[PDB]
């Protein structure tokens, strides 16, 4: 693309260098890629780094020259699920339509279903709405995690 | 009634509430040759009833087209025909009102 | 019944119904339609 | 039921849920002559449910 935002991009790359000159590793380059807006499934991650395996990525980084056109790729992808989608989606997901969605269900249906992520990752994202009817409405956090 | 003293929240819930018994009129039932049972031909307008009130429609539909009445200790399901349908729905309106 | 097949797959044809509140009965048809199944496979009743 | 495969607990399952979602009481009928095991079936139903 444009050097325009190439240099926020520079400060972030570096930012998060464990080794302070531009070699930052898989899983953390596509963390930080997901930080930048930019948040795509770790599929296609993979498919756009090479395909490689889980010890390639934990052991090989990259530099910020093919950063560029991995980013490149990624904003190929142009667009993600919609607000819509999540929306209905989670309304439809309730039990009886109540403005809210259970939270031990939607834990339980985050951390076990398609993309697989740990227990206290959907928990501190849960956290803080929570209820004592345990039923969070899903409307706020959804905008909230879309907007931010 | 804001000198009164009424919050804006509940003076939206009554005029919804009153929206409701408002389209309570529009519900129609149909008779069948078959056994003429109270049946529900569009129910949109109960449809946006129970949304705007807060009940699911099926269960409501069901219980009105279909009374859970109760004899002796044994729960029993009959059917209605239009008379008692109608009657029962202004009856609820007058009680809700 | 006729309400509860929309609302457990209008998330499949999205699209389908208009945003307005509809009669399960032409919600039910039209998402059908749009789904383009074969009129064998199934069947419109009156109340099902 | 179409997830699973067949077994006594999936269909006490989807007995238990239809009667949760249409409202209409489900009911169960095992059925067989004497010595076919009439018995464990419905014990291990009334355990699961």
């Amino acid at each position: 693309f444009s050097e325009e935002q190439t240099a926020e991009f520079k400060e972030a790359f570096q930012l998060f260098d464990r080794t302070g000159d531009g070699k930052i590793l898989y899983s953390q380059c596509g963390d930080v890629m997901r930080a930048l807006g930019q948040n795509p499934t770790n599929a296609e991650v993979m498919k756009v780094l090479g395909n490689p395996k889980s010890d390639e990525m934990n052991l090989k980084t990259l530099n910020f020259e093919q950063f560029l056109p991995m980013m490149q790729t990624i904003a190929k992808n142009k667009d993600q699920g919609c607000f819509e989608d999540y929306v209905e989606g989670l309304r439809v997901f309730d039990k009886e339509g109540n403005g809210t969605v259970m939270g031990a269900e939607i834990r339980h249906v985050l951390v076990t279903l398609g993309e697989k992520m740990t227990e206290e990752e959907v928990e501190q994202l849960v956290a803080g709405h929570e209820d004592s009817n345990g039923c969070i409405n899903y409307e706020e956090l959804v905008r909230m995690v879309l907007s931010g | 009634m804001r000198i009164m003293g009424f919050t804006e929240e509940e003076q939206t819930s009554i005029l919804r509430v009153v929206s409701s018994v408002l389209q309570l009129g529009n519900i129609v039932f149909k008779k069948e040759r078959n056994t003429d049972q109270a049946s529900m031909p569009d129910n949109t307008a109960a449809q946006k009833v129970c949304h705007l009130m807060g009940i699911n429609v099926t269960d409501f539909t069901r219980s009105i087209l279909t009374p859970r009445i109760k004899v002796g200790r044994d729960v029993v399901q009959k059917a209605q025909t239009k008379e008692q349908a109608d009657f029962a729905i202004e009856a609820l309106a007058k009680a809700k009102f | 019944v006729f309400q509860e097949f929309r609302q457990r797959y209008e998330i499949l044809a999205a699209n389908a119904i208009p945003k307005g509140f509809m009669d399960g009965k032409q919600a039910c048809i039209l998402m059908i339609k749009a789904l383009e199944l074969d009129p064998n496979l199934y069947r419109i009743g009156q109340s099902k | 039921r179409h997830e699973m495969p067949p077994h006594i607990y999936a269909i006490a399952d989807t007995a238990y849920r239809s009667m949760l979602q249409d409202r209409e009481d489900q009911s169960i009928l095992c059925t067989g002559e004497s010595g076919a095991g009439k018995t464990e079936n419905t014990k291990k139903v009334i355990q699961y449910l």
